[PDB]
């Protein structure tokens, strides 16, 4: 569920996703439409992709088992759609921290007014 | 998608409606768990429960049409999961306009805690 990837989120970048991530881009905030700007970007528009495949899972409300033990995010369910919610958030969490020296202040709040390029294709 | 759903809230409450469902209560924008706080709340769960019966798309991606007549939301010329992904959306933008008087915003970004598993069903 997005409480759960806030918290893979804090692990892997050190931000609270709800003041940054959630708002940020064309695909990681409140976007899905337009060109993904930056590396950030394009990890949310992977994992925006990835939640795509598993829709009947209800990603949002989907509350998975998931546990950081040595630094690391293990998705530890055998249930199908929980374990593959857990590993969209854990992949775009993963990618998130690679890139987060690119992060850009200006893309937060940036959707509402941009946004209208043709389209990314999953 | 969600460029049109904040187009949406905006157009019903008022330009920068949408940044304050970004993350409110247990389901508004982020979260996905718990029993809805209040009217706001529940008019996301519901939100989730509606994206939740979408088959075949993604609701953070898809790009159905709607307008504004006279200030009232009208979606149209939706065939199959982009008519029910509007509809979605325009309930929703509906019920926060409903409920906008009893927004509070001690239920902005809560934490997971504040959001216990309970039997909140669909």
């Amino acid at each position: 569920n997005l409480f759960q990837f806030g918290d893979m989120i804090l692990q892997k970048t050190g931000k609270e996703a709800v003041h940054s991530y959630a708002i940020y881009g064309c695909y990681c905030g409140w976007g899905g439409q337009g060109r993904a700007q930056d590396a950030t970007d394009r990890c949310c528009f992977a994992q925006d992709c990835c939640y795509g495949r598993v829709n009947d899972c209800n990603p949002k409300t989907a509350t998975y088992t998931y546990s950081r033990e040595n630094g690391d995010i293990v998705c530890g369910d055998d249930d199908l759609c929980l374990r593959a919610v857990c590993e969209c958030d854990r992949a775009a969490a993963i990618c998130l921290g690679e890139n987060v020296n690119t992060y850009d202040k200006n893309y937060e709040y940036y959707s509402i007014s941009h946004c209208t390029e043709e389209s990314e294709q999953c | 998608n969600l460029f049109q759903f904040a187009k949406m809230i905006n157009g019903k409450l008022g330009a920068f409606s949408v940044w304050n469902y970004i993350s409110y209560g247990c389901y508004c924008g982020w979260g996905g768990q718990g029993t809805p706080k209040d009217a706001t709340d529940r008019c996301c769960f519901v939100h989730d429960c509606c994206y939740g019966r979408v088959r075949g798309c993604n609701p953070k991606l898809a790009i159905y049409y709607y307008s504004f007549k006279k200030g009232n939301i009208v979606c149209g010329k939706n065939n199959g999961c982009l008519r029910d992904i509007c509809e979605c959306d325009r309930v929703a933008a509906n019920c926060f306009h409903q409920n906008k008087n009893t927004y509070n915003a001690n239920y902005k970004f809560l934490s997971s805690s504040r959001c216990r598993q309970t039997g909140e069903k669909c």
